[PDB]
């Protein structure tokens, strides 16, 4: 039974290294190419280079070209790729795939389970900022970690609330928008958002409207 | 430089059929969560285990692969490939509810936003199934990939999708362009929203 | 701008509701028609059908509304010894502190008045409607009172029922 088991997931900041290992068992480890191929959150997969395991030799994609060290260690039956230089846009999954055989180099057969490589800035509290409208609601922006808490009028408004899942931006930060639905009414209700972000106890209540 | 559609979807029992437009062409399946796995290879061949149900072919610069008799478990993404080359992919869903269009809201810059020296434009997209959706920004006409960031999908409480994104600004790109748009597309249908400066 | 309400004990933020309706009493015995909340029980505000999961009296919390505009329903028009159920069409925020008060738009409970005038005029003829206070009752009933979380809490209303629409 052919295996390639891959170290776990790994947290890094912007200007970090990782090294990803792929353990291989159940086959000639010099025998076949190993390929690395990495898929952003969301995003389509992207081939990184090969390394033959025979020679160590390496053929790496060309944007990655002077960022990326593919390497092996055939007294484990291990094959590395180390990414330098790390920022935020390289998280992604990374994976190691195997040639299925000496003819067909590229119909990978085999492949590890993926790393989770997930680069994030410095702790840091939001920015808060009003949508006006109806909807309306309020921008959450530049945080690190997660989570924020975000209710309106202290509670008072609950129903109409749709806290959307943050993104994770390529600065490393997070960003999230909660709206509520109103019927418009925009002159006589107030409307006030609580955002709570307890890691750097930022508290901060902004006023929304029109 | 392989193109492929964003999404396909079709309810169990019946197909669909994934283009890809540019040698031999080869096709991956991946589940939620896991590595993707080779279904076709050889532009027509499957390798041991898969079942004939699924198909490829190719002609002139267009291959395509087409999952016949569909089951829950074929949703999934489906990316073609030549050599180290990927297709851009395509998000299948297996149909298990009815079909949504997405509500599109676009907020521009606030005045506080603006007068920290800093502009974002927010395009909240909600209610929405199949749970797949292409976001594209436009400034005037013309398209900006610089500072855009975009969720993933996500099931709200009603059983349909989510998605938000986020397009960062200067001001002075702001102020200079007459007009931002967010377009998302849904199956091939496009909506658009457009916000302006003043 | 607020009508705030005194409440015992103080209703938190997350006790704020929607008012949906109110239940009303036409003052028995000048071309006016008097109203106060209900002088009835829970079998007048049972009979409204209009209420939803909170029990409260003189006003209806998070219940139905009516579609178009304010609708006006009674067992007897001519009858003074049965309430009168108001459904509202657009819900009034009434939103509590936590410190004591629960607060409703001023200019919002007066346009709501109004209409509910209108809609009275059109059943009884007359002019002038007028709304008083309660004439009275045990605490439950004399003020507007509701469960939430666990607790019943008292408002005083009279600030909600003191006006004359000719
Ligand atoms: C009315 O609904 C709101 C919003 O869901 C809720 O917070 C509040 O507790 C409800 N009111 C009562 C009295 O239960
Ligand atoms: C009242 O209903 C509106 C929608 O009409 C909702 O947004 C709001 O949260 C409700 N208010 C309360 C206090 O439950």
């Amino acid at each position: 039974q052919v295996q390639l088991v891959q170290s776990g997931a790994e947290v890094k900041k912007p200007g970090a290294s990782v090294k990803v290992s792929c353990k291989a068992s159940g086959y000639t480890f010099t025998g076949h190419y190993m390929h690395w191929v990495r898929q952003a959150p969301g995003q389509g997969l992207e081939w990184m280079g090969w390394i033959n395991p025979y020679s160590s030799g390496t053929n790496y994609a060309q944007n990655f070209q002077g960022r990326v060290t593919m390497t092996r260690d055939t007294s484990i039956t291990t094959a590395y790729m180390e990414l330098s230089r790390l920022r935020s846009d390289d998280t992604a999954v990374y994976y190691c795939a195997r040639a299925p055989d000496y003819g067909d180099r590229w119909d990978f057969d085999y492949w590890g389970q993926g790393t989770l490589v997930t680069v994030f800035n410095q702790i840091k509290g939001p920015s808060v900022f009003p949508l006006a409208p109806a909807a309306l609601g309020c921008l959450v922006k530049d945080y690190f970690p997660e989570p924020v808490t975000v209710s309106w009028n202290s509670g008072a408004l609950t129903s109409g609330v749709h806290t959307f899942p943050a993104v994770l931006q390529s600065s490393g930060l997070y960003s999230l928008s909660s709206v509520v639905t109103v019927p418009s009414s925009l002159g006589t209700q107030t409307y006030i958002c609580n955002v709570n972000h307890k890691p750097s106890n930022t508290k901060v209540d902004k006023k929304v409207e029109p | 430089a392989l193109t492929q559609p964003p999404s396909a979807s079709g309810s169990p029992g019946q197909s669909v059929t994934i283009s890809c437009t540019g040698n031999y062409v080869s096709w991956y399946q991946q589940h939620p969560g896991k590595a993707p796995k080779v279904i076709i290879y050889e532009v027509s061949k499957r390798p041991s285990g898969v079942p004939d149900r699924f198909s490829g072919s190719k002609s002139g610069n267009t291959a395509s692969l087409t999952v016949s008799g569909l089951q829950a478990d074929d949703e999934a993404d489906y990316y073609c490939s030549s050599y180290e080359v990927f297709g851009t992919g395509t998000k299948v869903t297996v149909l298990g509810q009815p079909k949504a269009a997405p509500s599109v809201t676009l907020f521009p810059p606030s005045s506080e936003e603006l007068q920290a020296n800093k502009a974002t434009l927010v395009c909240l997209i909600s209610d929405f199934y199949p749970g797949a959706v292409t976001v594209a920004w436009k400034a005037d006409s013309s398209p900006v990939k610089a500072g855009v960031e975009t969720t993933t999908p996500s099931k709200q409480s009603n059983n349909k999708y989510a998605a938000s994104s986020y397009l960062s600004l200067t001001p002075e790109q702001w102020k200079s362009h007459r007009s931002y748009s967010c377009q998302v597309t849904h199956e091939g249908s496009t909506v658009e929203k457009t916000v302006a400066p003043t | 701008d607020t009508i705030t309400l005194p409440c015992r004990p103080a209703p938190p933020p997350h006790c704020s509701s929607n008012i949906t309706g109110l239940i009303l009493t036409r003052q028995g015995g000048a071309n006016t028609v008097i109203f106060r909340p209900s002088g009835g029980d829970w079998r007048d505000i049972a009979r409204c059908q209009i209420a939803g999961t909170v029990v409260s009296t003189q006003l209806f919390l998070n219940g139905s509304l009516a579609e178009e505009e304010v609708v006006i329903r009674s067992e007897d028009w001519r009858d003074n010894a049965k309430s009168i159920c108001v459904q509202l069409a657009t819900s009034v925020e009434i939103a509590c502190t936590g410190a004591g008060h629960c607060a409703i738009s001023r200019a919002k409970w007066a346009n709501t008045l109004k209409q509910i005038a209108s809609k009275l005029r059109e059943q009884y003829g007359a002019k002038t409607i007028i709304f008083k206070p309660s004439s009275g009752g045990d605490p439950e009933f004399v003020n507007h009172s509701f469960n939430c979380g666990g607790e019943f809490f008292y408002c005083a209303s009279t600030q909600l029922f003191a006006s004359t629409w000719f």
